[PDB]
């Protein structure tokens, strides 16, 4: 028992020894300014990967429909045709078709939806990102007169 | 005619995947710059200019 | 309320 | 720093004229969209311009 | 949106907070210096006088 | 716990070394110039194959 609270009191010590040299605001700022932009970035390639994702997808549905109106051609053709066998193979393709190409109408609208929210949420992001750099400078002026009066304070 | 696990026929679908894949990578990159307003307004009033 | 703004803005 | 934070301040009233010009261009143009967007940006740079 | 230790934006806003107060305390300290030396003050306002 | 708050520290100390060592306007623009140009190049190679 007395060994644990023993190691809590030497984290705090070594935490506030750590502190004190990465103290200073400007260092640590430039640093998370940087890596703010990066992670927002790299939430836009995933945003932008998952877009792709739906057009593939749409382009896929869009195929599909495509392929449908193929098949029912080659039905149609198969009745001028007169032969039972042909217009047997039309109507199998259709029917998976049209249930593959529901599901991935459902899919889409959800991820849609789910899109339109990370869309928002980025432009909540990319404001923010802005106001912090508006930020860095409002602290360096106040920052460079601290520093002037500890010179004058001195004299 | 098969499109076999042959090694022509592999290469050619994995290639056509990769660039259609691409494609619409590069459209959701352009998607955002075209989603901003002034874009969109400067184009219009270049086609009010050229009817004109 | 700024469409609103708008609209009245509009209509002269 | 002063003289930045004042060329910054300048710098905001100048965005400021010119989002109000493209609300009055949108007022003009009749559509609705792009006058919203300007006002957004209109309140954001007011507040930011009282604090520097 | 957890807003955590470790993301970004949670560590700037502590260390700023400190250091701001931290700033304006020591001008502030420096002020009250000024003040206690009556004769330094003293001889200001006898140089306004002066230069009236 | 420790390495984390530790990490960011040296990452701090580490990026304000490294922006003051870099930092020259004549340098950092004459390699962007040669960059762009570059990469307008390989531009015009793809549209120079995509003509033939």
């Amino acid at each position: 028992m007395g060994l644990f609270d023993r190691i809590k009191r030497v984290v705090s010590s070594n935490l506030n020894d750590l502190v004190n040299k990465a103290e200073d605001p400007e260092k640590m700022l430039e640093q998370a300014i940087l890596e703010m932009q990066e992670d927002l970035v790299q939430l836009r390639q995933g945003v932008a990967q998952a877009i792709a994702a739906q057009k593939r997808s749409e382009k896929q549905y869009n195929d599909a429909q495509n392929e449908i109106n193929k098949w029912q051609r080659n039905a149609q053709l198969a009745l001028q045709k007169g032969d039972e066998n042909l217009a047997r193979q039309a109507l199998e393709r259709k029917k998976t078709y049209t249930d593959t190409s529901a599901a991935l109408k459902a899919s889409l609208d959800t991820q849609s939806t789910q899109v339109e929210t990370l869309k928002r949420n980025l432009i909540q992001l990319e404001s923010k990102i802005s106001e912090a750099k508006t930020k860095k400078e409002m602290l360096k002026a106040r920052i460079t007169t601290a520093k002037a009066q500890e010179q004058l304070q001195g004299m | 005619v098969r499109g076999m696990n042959t090694s022509s026929a592999m290469s050619a679908f994995e290639r056509m995947e990769e660039k259609v894949l691409m494609q619409e990578s590069r459209a959701q990159a352009l998607g955002e710059l075209a989603g901003a307003d002034l874009e969109t307004q400067f184009a219009q009033l270049e086609g009010g200019s050229d009817v004109d | 309320d700024e469409l609103a703004a708008l609209k009245a803005q509009m209509l002269p």
